[PDB]
């Protein structure tokens, strides 16, 4: 796992070279985005449960998944799906705050598709739920922070697809 | 110069040549100076990837 600063540092180290102008510019860009990321993370922490609730309501209710036969049936499976969405939201917020997707790659994506295939859960339905979480988060946070969260959420969807 | 050549400056006195080619501009790096062949540091080369 690595934020933007650590990613730049590790890349420069692997080349065995100091922090040149490009690396300094990238670090300055991250520093400029830091306040935005902090405020967005605070807002999402404040409204984390509501975001998942609204996304599920507007994306994954009153359908076959909720109905018996769908993999969201029963309190157990519905809670598992809700916890999956909460995990997605929290880890996407982590990735947004760190300015890098390595945390998602090593803590989320690895084995996610394998477990989803093993348990037969709807990858398409999960993708749509992630979409709905994306719109809710964008609405709550704003435009630019919304896009920053959405890029990571779409990365999660692409990895899971 | 034959019957068809315009004359031209063929020789220069040393004083005139010095006036022309001894100013800060137009002075070669190697004329009256020890030119040390610049080379990257050996440790920099060793640590270079
Ligand atoms: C909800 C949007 C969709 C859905 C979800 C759902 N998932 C499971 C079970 C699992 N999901 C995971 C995935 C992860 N666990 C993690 O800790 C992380 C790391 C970031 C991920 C990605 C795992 C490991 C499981 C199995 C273990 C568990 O106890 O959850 C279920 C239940 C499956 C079952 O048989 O119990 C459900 C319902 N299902 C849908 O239909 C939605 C589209």
């Amino acid at each position: 796992m690595q934020d933007a600063i650590t990613a730049v540092i590790n890349s420069a180290d692997v080349q065995g070279k100091y922090l040149d102008g490009a690396a300094m510019d990238k670090l300055k860009s991250y520093f400029a985005s830091g306040e935005l990321r902090v405020r967005a993370a605070s807002v999402i922490s404040a409204n984390a449960a509501t975001i998942v609730k609204e996304a599920v309501a507007k994306s994954l209710l009153y359908s076959d998944v909720t109905r018996p036969g769908g993999n969201m049936y029963t309190t157990r499976r519905y809670a598992a799906c809700i916890r999956d969405l909460d995990y997605y939201l929290r880890y996407a917020t982590y990735a947004m705050l760190a300015g890098d997707a390595s945390i998602l790659d090593e803590r989320v994506l690895n084995g996610l598709k394998e477990t989803y295939n093993s348990l037969g859960v709807p990858i398409s339905s999960t993708v749509q739920a992630i979409q709905a979480i994306k719109e809710v988060t964008a609405s709550l946070v704003g435009a630019d922070a919304g896009k920053e969260m959405g890029v990571y959420l779409d990365y999660i969807c692409s990895g899971l697809s | 110069f034959g019957e068809d050549t315009v004359p031209y400056e063929r020789y220069l006195t040393p004083g005139g040549l010095q006036m022309r080619s001894a100013r800060v501009g137009s002075l070669r790096e190697d004329i009256g100076q020890r030119v040390d062949k610049e080379v990257t540091p050996r440790f920099v080369e060793l640590g270079q990837v």
